[PDB]
């Protein structure tokens, strides 16, 4: 053959359908902008949302959907065009401009089970975990070859036939002359993408309860291959196709199927923030506006289902925003992240605590007591069984590095485990080793855990050491306890009584109207777009989530927003800040500290000066004051001064 | 794109006429003195640093690192034609290999006949006659790049990646040329060597055999073939450049030649490679295309921070007095206190003597237990002397346990066979092994520790294993004594619980107990708020000194073997049985053996060492029983 | 596998060796002047002379010779840029252009018997006739296809593998689409190249006597291909080269090879002469300044070395000439064509004159009485063979259309022969039939003949009509008929053994020094290049010993041919003067009593004679280029009638 093709028509059609919708300018400008910010940030895939091209054609929407690989072809190559208008050099730097696909594929959108061979040459979002991924290989796309006889160099082009047929004389690498004098390739002239395989597995808890896993390949070329790790829950939108066989005179009619991504984004789309001008404006303006209290409207506001514990959700916002390391010149560390432990009787909303934080805060991974067991929670090494090689396994503490661990029912832990959590609590890191491989993993997660006292309830009338079960050293790691009671007072009753009853009244504003909450039964939830992977007035309104109208309480977007923002924040110790927090520290060594008939619910050591530090640079960047200034340091000595003691009774 | 004639030309000239001032400030010829080392047989490798190929040709080094098989290539080109004429003698033959290129050499010219046209395939290949490798000292203009970004994008180009080495294979003959000879000519047949493996020949295409179309077959032989050295590592990031929850990613570096036997297991190196491709022929692949497996081919491989391979004030400081005092309080100076524990550190930094009389051998290596309160920096010194010893392997709680700690037999990669990999304890051979959360140890690798410390040897006899291991490592243990704290209505050996055996494996006993006082506390507490202020130690009277001025400190302190006197016998055997005295009057000591009076001995030949004199002296026996006393201070 | 050349530098420095000979502009501009020209008239192959090439690069020159298809794509991908340099849309307007060599071929000038194997890709220049031509075909090479079921238009490309490996993908011809659609072919979108073989052998009068004769295959391409006609002496320029067999699996090692043609030309007596503008400015000085007696200038000046017969020497100047052919609006034909008759005694030079007008007229033809018969004079009708159809071939008068036949020995000419040219010798044209084809080809040729009388010497006591043995049909149509006659007379004898003895005693200057003999043999031909297709013009001879010395000088030969062939060209028109002169001198020529006894009628006087007065007075007006037919061109056609139709009877 030798074929070319004469202004085909329907490729025509589409590749100019395709540069309408990227030139965005008596538009909303939106396509256009993002080309040129990948221009800007020097990348060659640009994301499309689909429902972006529903809006704008029908027709080339579903077209692309259900004829994925010529219809990508056009788009790609109009993207090149367009990339060229705004930028010609740029566009010279690429071979080749990619596109990955976004938003709501309807029918598309399917799992490892799902997807089916009806869905062959269309585009599916396929969500999933990734159990397995390959080596990062290069494949050679163009080689070049010197001939030291005639001087002459070669070029080979080898163009990607993953999914197509491939005759041998498209894989035939050049190693002799025209009259076989030797060639050498030039590996820093040739050109090489590289190339991933991962297997993508229906999220267990998204599987049917009895049966065994579903899964799928995908194939991850560049840009896109390091992009998930074994144990990531992804969305991968790309074209499902099958294999080619291997040249051969039978075949079975057996067809090896894989998908190709166009795009990978990650289920933390909680792990990626989006920031307008209006909202910067809006924090700013909170942060300007009351720079006092406004660390305690964001506590009140904090797990508003839950009445009481302002001092718990003070601290859990310390927690959220955390501490700054110090990472000193030689190499040096300490950390910079708060863990708390609540213990306390049954019933009191530490397990409500736990899970406001688990979905709330990013990079936020649960546990429970025994269902987390030595290398489930640190990090495992574990033997490839295919190369022979040692291999790592992050376990709980390692994914949540920059995190939190909601650790539930602490005490019913084994003291193996609560002894392996020591490592990671203080110096924030996973130190594992067996003999062909020894690595130290970075697990700079904070600790927010739940237990309950020896005897279940808490004996008030016996000390806070006795009714803790935990030694004295690992008790040092939380650098704060809070003993959480369920004191019987009739007042404190029905305050708690009347909040429960409005949270147990209240119905979503017009989406329900007398109706049940439905189970998601595995169907329902592939009809719709996944939260996990989807796509701001400061404050909510209020109806009876809160009974009367005299103090507001911040919405949960913007909290989070804020949250994000101040968590970036570095405020420094100033040295008025410094001298008192040493001084209360040496007063809260002492003997005076403590009165008769109280007692130390945990030891102080210095890890609870660094503790005063951590809740005080955290309460400074709840302001936004990049300086740790004396009001902060009081309020971290007296959530100090609170946690730290207990009157015991008679 | 480039005519590699005009590029050879290039590469000619610099090595001939580039100069620096080296040794002291004198014109040199810096290139030019190696080819004649290289044309004597008197040196093997020649590292082409790419900064001097900057100093006067830019775009000859950006061509260098952007095609970098090609010039290491075209560099030893220009080395093998310039060598001719760098040669001021003859070479003495140093081995076996001379007198096969010399014999072939000879029978070369002797059936010359310059004149004739030779076919292209009946000269020696180039790479059968060299004796020397050529390798690349990457510009400091690249910066290093990391493990994971190493990508298909850097194919063929000169990196820089820095990684601890996590395995390393053993030296072993790679065959670069394949030699073979003719049952009927009387010829030699070679084959130059690319592939990973590689089809033995068998006929040969000897002219003579042509001629006489005869069997000529072929006989593959050792004796003239050429083999290099060959290492294969395995190298990890460190921690710090992995992305939040990532594990670090594994690069495999092929080592060859002279640039074997630098790197064992445990270095934090940082190799200077090109980023090649091995075709992954045989593998039904799933994908169609031409795949490869990606390594870095080393040119340089540099130990780095503690892995690292004097003025006269320098000198001055060592002679000063106060040496002793300034090294241990330059023993992490973000931690307020503990001086006599830093002394201490110190003391195990440097060790004593080993001393093997009549076939008994006994350690030189200190161990020391710190076990104290929580909260006061056990685990902080335990992490800074890991990071400044040069041999140092920091293992915790349960984390590297079993053969984390001992060897493990494993799948070899590189044949496939079963190889044998140490853990920390070998990792950490001859060097520090700091054990955290001691109290806390599984019993096997508490009964493991108890032949280490002792006989500095692992014997494991378990099914793939029957070796002994050698550990000769000094332990730093820290741990917690009983109950987390320390109570004093408990006796020591109840909250040390730790068995007499343990217990007096262990030169030092270190106690610390915080107990709370007012004006400590506050010293403690602005000494910890100057640094969360500062990221730094508060000024003091002496700047503490540099990692790797200590460790440079160290060192020379090591190799300076003092002897203890007969005149100091008496004074030491009185120390000693004082001390057993006390032990045995004492309802509240720890146990006193032979040991600790080994102890006194090896503390005080620590202490010489650091005087850097030949023989102990009374203050260094004095020194080390103060240092014996002290370590129980805080039960007073 | 599919590779490209990143870096050929052996490409780069041919393509910049070719550029650089070709831009040409500092050094008087030659090739730059023939690329224009050839953008110009719409061509697109270049003749470039190897000698210039020789002289700009002796390197370019020889690898050119010895490696032919590397060095002619790369001089042909130089000539692209040049042409695009100077005109971009024309350059697109041609996929490919092409070049061709001229010039002197040391060694690789051959002919089909030295042609061998060591010349294999190599240029040569091969001399010798064409013996079959094939059929014009066109060859695809590119052919476009329209599927109407999903209305794609698709194109595939097919290289020029005549000479190289093609493997069948290289040929096959698309008729589905990928979904087995039928396609249907765009024949006005195709594109096709014509595609023609030829045979050249060696040429019989070069060949060794007695051997059978050596031939090669010669490949024409577009624009190459109608170049030569079976029977031609050609030059043709090519690559040697040996042609694929085809896909075997067994092999005999034999290869037939194969000419491929760069440039095909034909004798260059026959070609379009070359004109700088001081040539016509001397035609033009010389036809102004010397008009009355300038016909006479150029007729003495005919055949230098045969001394005398200048009225036979008019005529022929005149046959040279040629009248006007008159094409009447209704078809109807008269002929402008003067047909000359000699006969005479033996040995006065008349075998000489028809030679010499054999040397210098183009399109001229030999024959001799018996050596052509019929068919082989006239055309002929043959069956093709191979076929099964008529084939027309050319005889020697159809070949010398707008030419001369220089029959010799006439009158031992067959008379089956004669009959057979009187339809030539009047209408120009033979009329030919077999049953399955029928033709009427034009021999638009003047005839000059020789003749001896019955009893091979002219008896004077005869009358003319009783010595020339031709009947007054054939005599007819000869429009001059000159009886050439052997007279003793003693001064006639001093005056012609003078001239003969001057002419056997002149050596050419320098060539010969003193002795030498001229011959060289069957090698020394192609030592040197050949004087028949080979590429400062004087006007009169300088004097010499072909002459004494006098007040009158003699045209040089290469002017005389320039001059004659520009005034070949002119066409001057009849006069009335002319006209009633011309009319009433016919007149009078046909009364016998204006013309004394004893003479009689050479040929008969018919109204052929009224058209050749016609024809020889446009003649004469042709030489002084004057465009009109003067009473002195009427004159002198009369005086040269005169001379002609009557002779004296002696008793
Ligand atoms: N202010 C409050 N105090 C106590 N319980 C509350 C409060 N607000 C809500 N609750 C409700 O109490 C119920 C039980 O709380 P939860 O299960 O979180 O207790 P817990 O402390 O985890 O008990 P356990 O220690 O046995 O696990 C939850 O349904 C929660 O909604
Ligand atoms: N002089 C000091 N004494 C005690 N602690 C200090 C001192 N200087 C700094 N610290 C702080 O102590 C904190 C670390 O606790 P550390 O590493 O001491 O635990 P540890 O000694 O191993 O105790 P545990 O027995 O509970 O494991 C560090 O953040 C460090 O900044
Ligand atoms: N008038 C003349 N001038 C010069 N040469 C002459 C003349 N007459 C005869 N000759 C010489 O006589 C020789 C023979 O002439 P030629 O062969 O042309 O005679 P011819 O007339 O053809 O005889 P025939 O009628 O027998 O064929 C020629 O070489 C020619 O040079
Ligand atoms: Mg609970
Ligand atoms: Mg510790
Ligand atoms: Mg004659
Ligand atoms: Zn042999």
């Amino acid at each position: 053959a030798g074929t070319v093709v004469l202004d085909d028509v329907e490729l025509r059609e589409a590749q100019r359908d395709y540069l309408d919708f990227l030139d965005d300018e008596e538009d909303q400008g939106i396509y256009q902008s993002k080309v040129r910010e990948l221009i800007s940030d020097n990348q060659y895939r640009l994301i499309v949302n689909v429902n972006d091209l529903r809006r704008k054609n029908e027709k080339r929407a579903n077209r692309l959907l259900n004829n994925a690989f010529e219809e990508l072809v056009a788009f790609q190559r109009a993207l090149k065009d367009f990339v060229a208008s705004i930028d010609a050099t740029y566009a010279k730097q690429y071979e080749e401009f990619y596109v990955g696909l976004e938003g709501s594929f309807g029918s598309k959108h399917v799992s490892p089970r799902t997807l089916t061979s009806c869905f062959l040459s269309c585009v599916v979002c396929v969500e999933g975990i990734v159990t397995k991924c390959s080596l990062v290989r290069p494949k050679v796309v163009r080689s070049v070859h010197y001939c030291p006889a005639t001087k002459k160099t070669i070029e080979r082009r080898y163009s990607d036939l993953t999914t197509l047929v491939a005759f041998p004389s498209s894989s035939v690498y050049p190693t002799k002359d025209e009259e076989n004098n030797p060639l050498e390739t030039e590996y820093g002239l040739s050109v090489y993408k590289d190339h991933q395989t991962i297997t993508i597995q229906e999220m267990p808890e998204k599987a049917p309860a009895g049966q065994l896993p579903r899964s799928v390949d995908v194939i991850l070329d560049d840009d896109l291959v390091d992009k998930a790790k074994p144990g990531d829950r992804v969305q991968v939108v790309g074209t499902y196709r099958c294999l080619p066989g291997k040249k051969g005179g039978y075949t079975s009619g057996t067809f090896r199927t894989v998908l190709i991504a166009c795009n990978v984004k990650q289920m933390s789309k909680d792990a990626q923030p989006s920031f307008s001008a209006e909202d910067i404006a809006k924090i700013k303006k909170f942060s300007k506006t009351r720079s006092k209290d406004i660390f305690d409207q964001l506590a009140k506001s904090l797990a508003p289902s839950i009445h009481g514990h302002d001092y718990v959700k003070k601290a859990i916002l310390c927690l959220l925003l955390g501490g700054v390391e110090r990472d000193l010149e030689n190499g040096s560390h300490i950390r910079g992240d708060i863990n708390i432990l609540l213990i306390g009787d049954p019933s009191v909303a530490k397990s409500q605590l736990l899970r406001y934080v688990l979905c709330t805060a990013p990079r936020a991974i649960p546990t429970t007591g025994r269902g987390s067991s030595g290398v489930g929670l640190t990090a495992a090494v574990t033997t490839d069984q295919e190369t022979g090689e040692r291999r790592l396994e992050a376990g709980a503490m390692v994914l949540a590095d920059r995190g939190v661990v909601c650790i539930d029912e602490f005490d019913k832990m084994s003291d193996m485990d609560r002894t392996a959590i020591h490592e990671v609590m203080e110096q924030g890191r996973v130190t594992i080793a067996k003999a062909g491989i020894h690595a130290r993993l970075n697990a700079r997660c904070s600790v927010l855990a739940a237990a309950n006292p020896v005897y279940g309830r808490y004996d008030q009338y016996k000390t806070p050491m006795e009714n803790i079960g935990l030694q004295d050293s690992l008790l040092s790691r939380f650098d704060l306890l809070f003993i959480m009671l369920d004191q019987m007072d009739p007042e404190q009753d029905r305050e708690i009584s009347d909040h429960v009853l409005r949270m147990h009244r209240y119905r979503a504003p017009g989406e329900q109207d007398g109706d049940a909450m439905p189970l998601g039964s595995a169907v329902d939830i592939l009809a719709t777009d996944d939260p996990n992977f989807s796509q701001y007035e400061k404050h909510d309104n209020l109806l009876h989530g809160t009974k009367k109208k005299k103090e507001k309480m911040v919405s949960a977007a913007f909290m989070k927003k804020y949250i994000h923002v101040a968590k970036i924040i570095k405020p420094v110790l100033t040295q008025e800040s410094a001298t008192y927090i040493a001084e209360e520290y040496s007063r809260l060594r002492s003997q005076d500290s403590m009165s008769s008939d109280t007692a130390r619910t945990s030891p102080v050591t210095a890890r609870t000066l660094e503790t005063l530090i951590r809740l005080a640079t955290a309460h400074a960047k709840a302001r936004m004051s990049k300086t740790v200034d004396l009001q902060d340091a009081e309020e971290a000595v007296e959530l100090v001064q609170y946690a730290y003691f207990k009157k015991v009774l008679e | 794109l480039k005519d590699y004639a005009l590029e050879k030309e290039k590469v000619k000239k610099f090595l001939q006429e580039f100069y620096q001032d080296d040794e002291l400030g004198k014109k040199q010829f810096k290139y030019g003195n190696q080819l004649v080392r290289l044309a004597h047989r008197e040196q093997v490798a020649l590292y082409v640093d790419l900064d001097d190929v900057a100093e006067d040709d830019p775009e000859l080094v950006d061509s260098i690192c952007e095609n970098a098989r090609r010039y290491a290539k075209l560099f030893a080109d220009a080395v093998q034609e310039l060598l001719p004429q760098y040669k001021e003698r003859e070479v003495v033959n140093k081995d076996v290999l001379d007198v096969y290129i010399e014999h072939r050499l000879m029978m070369e010219q002797r059936s010359r006949d310059p004149g004739m046209v030779r076919s292209p395939q009946n000269q020696y290949p180039a790479e059968l006659m060299r004796r020397f490798e050529l390798y690349f000292q990457g510009p400091s203009s690249n910066k290093p790049r990391v493990i994971r970004e190493v990508r298909a994008d850097s194919v063929g180009k000169l990196v820089t990646v820095r990684g601890i080495v996590t395995r390393v294979s053993e030296v072993k003959p790679k065959m670069v040329v394949a030699t073979y000879t003719c049952d009927q000519c009387g010829a030699e047949t070679y084959q130059p060597i690319q592939s990973p493996t590689f089809m033995p020949l068998i006929m040969c295409p000897s002219q003579e055999c042509q001629t006489n179309r005869s069997g000529g077959r072929l006989y593959l032989q050792t004796r003239g073939s050429r083999f290099i050295k060959f290492q294969e590592m395995k190298m990890q990031e460190h921690s710090d450049q992995v992305p939040v929850g990532n594990i670090p990613r594994s690069i495999t570096v092929l080592v060859e030649g002279e640039n074997t036997r630098i790197a064992q297991p445990g270095d934090h190196v940082s190799v200077t490679g090109i980023f090649l491709p091995i075709l992954r022929t045989g593998f039904r692949q799933v994908v169609q295309g031409l795949l490869s497996e990606t390594y870095l081919e080393a040119h340089r491989i540099v130990k780095m921070n503690k892995s690292e391979d004097l003025t006269r004030e320098e000198l001055r400081q060592i002679a000063e007095e106060d040496f002793y005092e300034k090294l241990a309080a330059s023993i992490a100076p973000e931690i307020y206190g503990h001086e006599d524990v830093k002394k201490a550190l110190l003391l195990l930094l440097v060790g004593g003597v080993d001393q093997s009389p009549r076939g008994m051998k006994i350690r030189g290596n200190i161990n020391i237990c710190l076990m104290g309160d929580p909260g006061v920096a056990k685990s902080q010194l335990l992490s800074y002397i890991d990071r400044l010893a040069p041999r140092s392997q920091y293992t915790t709680g349960r984390g590297s346990s079993g053969v984390g700690l001992t060897a493990a037999v494993l799948r070899d990669s590189v044949s496939g066979e079963l190889t044998l990999e140490g853990g920390a304890l070998v990792l950490a051979d001859q060097g520090v092994c700091c054990i955290d959360e001691f109290d806390k140890m599984a019993e096997a690798d508490r009964t493991a520790i108890h032949e280490v410390m002792e006989q500095q040897t692992i014997s494991i006899a378990k099914a793939g294993i029957l070796t002994t291991l050698n550990a000769r490592c000094s332990i730093l243990a820290a741990a917690n004594p009983a109950y987390g704290r320390y109570n004093p209505r408990r006796s020591l050996e109840q909250n040390i619980q730790l068995p007499a055996a343990l217990l007096s494996r262990f030169d030092l006993l270190w106690l610390i107990q915080d107990r709370p006082d007012r004006d400590n506390d506050l010293r403690l507490a602005q000494h910890i708020t100057y640094v969360h202020q500062h990221s730094r130690q508060p000024p003091s009277q002496f700047e503490p000194l540099d990692m790797k001025l200590m460790r440079r400190y160290i060192a020379m302190c090591r190799e300076k073997q003092p002897m203890v006197p007969e005149s100091l016998a008496d004074y030491i055997t009185a120390a000693y049985v004082e001390m057993r005295r006390e032990a045995w009057a004492s309802k509240d000591a720890t146990y006193t053996s032979a040991r600790t009076l080994l102890a006194i001995l090896r503390l005080s030949t620590a202490l010489a060492r650091l005087r850097m004199v030949d023989v102990v002296e009374k203050e260094d026996v004095n020194e080390a029983i103060r240092l014996m006393e002290m370590s129980k201070d805080s039960l007073l």
